């Protein structure tokens, strides 16, 4: 009875579905894919996912970040017959398989600093805004991308 | 499961035009990635252009020698590619296929944007552009001096065939792949080994080119 | 070629072989391998880091370092005399693709034979008609690897096929030499040499 997938996901949704960034059905996609081309990537600190269509049911380009008190079982991007423990996830709502590509590569050096992800599991809605907010600011090439404070929700 | 009929192939001529167009069945067309190859005479797979996805805005991607001269496209109510080519010219012959085209990223390791795959192919069509007209061939026979044969001499356009006997049906024929000369014309060679003895052997070859209506027989002797 | 792959390779049945393919490209860029057939569509075999379409068989897999990627075969059967190219991106960075120059692997599968060949002098009906061509036929041979000579080592107005296989699943090829009527009387006689692993050769004379 504790969180379940579905969950994450529709509520990660919510704020992108309220502000117009995809459509309404596009949480029961992502769930679609996440069945298919699973996004659990194991990490430093805490497991990650990247719940994420490749462009269909987009509108404009947009991320939703969210943080697990409790480790969920997402199975893992990569073949490991072992599931991810997720604590932090960033739903991607991008439409452009060229801008997609680009927004992962960054999601990468993001992960790849642990300390930031330690602070992530213990800060709040605006702490974790405005430091992924200066992030996308200081990442280079990064395209146009959508990310308000609703954005940032903590969930379980 | 998959498949993928080309068409629009054939005999054209220098400046001219043409369009490809490319079936395809099995699979989710209107969002795939679209590609056409094409494969010279003698030569290797060269990549030609590229069309995306709704999510990309059907953009498309050429190689630099046709970029301006080929435009590539897509009906995804009827699931047809096309490759429309203006200016064709020898050096654009070949044979062209369509490929389903896959999207490939690893996360750790890739760099965008990515690479890009060739999942599915088609059989292809076969797009010649010469100067040669048309050309009905000449035959002369190969006497024994026991190998004996007919020669195919300066045609145009493929194929040609041939039969011994008056469509005898005899074994031990063997027809050479034929030979596009320097001067843009085809010559090909039929052979069949007969008995050193069986004088009443009577052989004649017999050579057919619908292309040209051409039908001749050649009583070749030991001479 | 931004990628550059071996023109041939050879191989033994039940042996092991890998291709290369080289280009800087490869150092950022993953490669894809396909298998080419005469008359066929290409297979695509592997592509990305460790990735086999279902249907390839297990003896195909790939691996990249540095500038260079490769395939390797492990069991080579004679189903996989073939070509293979490589594909990736031409740039680091580019929407655009590229294929290799490709690679002839012949997979060694059958006893030599040696080529049988057969040389006809320019038929009367064809010099009546005030043209000549000598035409020598090459049959049966085994591995496909003949080159054709035309007693003067001088040799012009050659035209000579690719070789092809029969269904003896031996190769056969041919060459054409064509010369003026009064060419085949002004020389002594012209002479057919084939090379096929180290030399049948067969002379035809103006009589
Ligand atoms: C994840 O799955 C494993 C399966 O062995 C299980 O032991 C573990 O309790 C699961 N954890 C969660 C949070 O679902």
């Amino acid at each position: 009875g504790n969180v379940s997938q579905e969950d994450i996901i529709r509520a990660l949704a919510e704020p992108l579905i309220d502000d117009g960034m995809v459509e309404k059905e596009f949480a029961d996609h992502v769930i679609e894919r996440e069945k298919q081309t699973p996004t659990g990537l194991q990490a430093e600190p805490v497991g990650v996912a990247i719940p994420h269509t490749m462009g269909e049911y987009v509108r404009e380009n947009a991320i939703s970040v969210g943080i697990l008190t409790k480790p969920v079982n997402f199975t893992g991007w990569y073949q490991s017959e072992e599931p991810v423990p997720v604590r932090v996830v960033f739903m991607l709502a991008i439409r452009n398989w060229f801008d997609i590509t680009n927004v992962l590569n960054w999601i990468k050096r993001v992960i790849q600093d642990r300390d930031f992800m330690r602070r992530l599991l213990t800060m709040n809605d605006e702490e974790i805004y405005e430091e992924i907010y200066k992030k996308i600011k200081q990442a280079p090439n990064l395209t146009g991308i959508h990310f308000t404070k609703k954005y940032v929700r903590h969930l379980n | 499961e998959v498949q993928l009929v080309e068409s629009g192939g054939g005999l054209v001529k220098p400046g001219g035009s043409l369009r490809l167009s490319c079936s395809a069945s099995g699979f989710d067309f209107d969002n795939a990635w679209m590609t056409w190859v094409r494969q010279p005479p003698g030569k290797g797979l060269e990549w030609v252009g590229r069309i995306t996805g709704p999510g990309e805005g059907w953009s498309v991607d050429y190689a630099a020698p046709v970029e301006g001269r080929f435009t590539i496209s897509r009906l995804n109510s009827i699931n047809f590619l096309y490759l429309e080519m203006n200016n064709l010219r020898m050096e654009d012959s070949g044979l062209y296929f369509c490929a389903r085209t896959g999207k490939y990223y690893d996360f750790w390791s890739g760099y965008p944007p990515g690479e890009e795959y060739f999942q599915d192919w088609g059989r292809g069509t076969l797009v010649t552009v010469s100067s040669a007209s048309t050309k009905g061939p000449s035959v002369f026979p190969l006497a024994p001096s026991a190998a004996l044969g007919c020669l195919v001499k300066d045609y145009f356009p493929e194929p040609v065939t041939v039969s011994w006997n008056s469509g005898a049906l005899t074994s031990g024929v063997h027809t050479f792949p034929a030979v596009l000369q320097s001067s843009g014309l085809y010559s090909l060679s039929s052979v069949v080994t007969v008995p050193s003895s069986s004088g009443t052997q009577t052989y004649i070859c017999n050579v057919n080119h619908k292309p040209s209506n051409t039908k001749v027989d050649k009583r070749v002797e030991p001479k | 070629y931004e990628l550059t792959q071996e023109t041939g390779v050879s191989v033994a049945l039940g042996r092991t072989v890998t291709i290369t393919c080289r280009g800087d490209s490869l150092r950022s860029h993953y490669a894809s391998w396909y298998q080419k057939k005469p008359g066929q569509a290409p297979i695509l075999l592997f592509y990305g880091k460790n990735n086999r379409p279902s249907g390839v068989p297990d003896r195909f897999s790939g691996s990249a370092s540095g500038n260079r990627a490769s395939l390797t075969i492990s069991g080579a059967q004679a189903e996989d005399d073939a070509e293979y190219y490589c594909s990736s991106r031409d740039k680091s960075g580019s929407r655009l693709s590229v294929f290799g120059g490709g690679t002839k692997l012949t997979v060694l599968s059958q006893p030599k034979a040696a080529p049988s060949v057969t040389l006809f002098p320019p038929s009367s009906e064809e010099l009546q008609a005030n043209k000549a061509t000598l035409v020598c036929l090459i049959s049966d041979f085994y591995p496909g690897a003949v080159t054709v000579a035309w007693s003067s080592p001088v040799k012009a107005g050659v035209e000579t096929t690719t070789p092809s296989k029969q269904s003896n699943n031996k190769y056969a090829a041919s060459s054409y030499l064509s010369l003026t009527p009064e060419q085949w009387k002004s020389h002594r006689s012209y002479s057919c040499q084939v090379t096929h692993e180290g030399t049948v050769e067969k002379t035809v004379a103006p009589t």
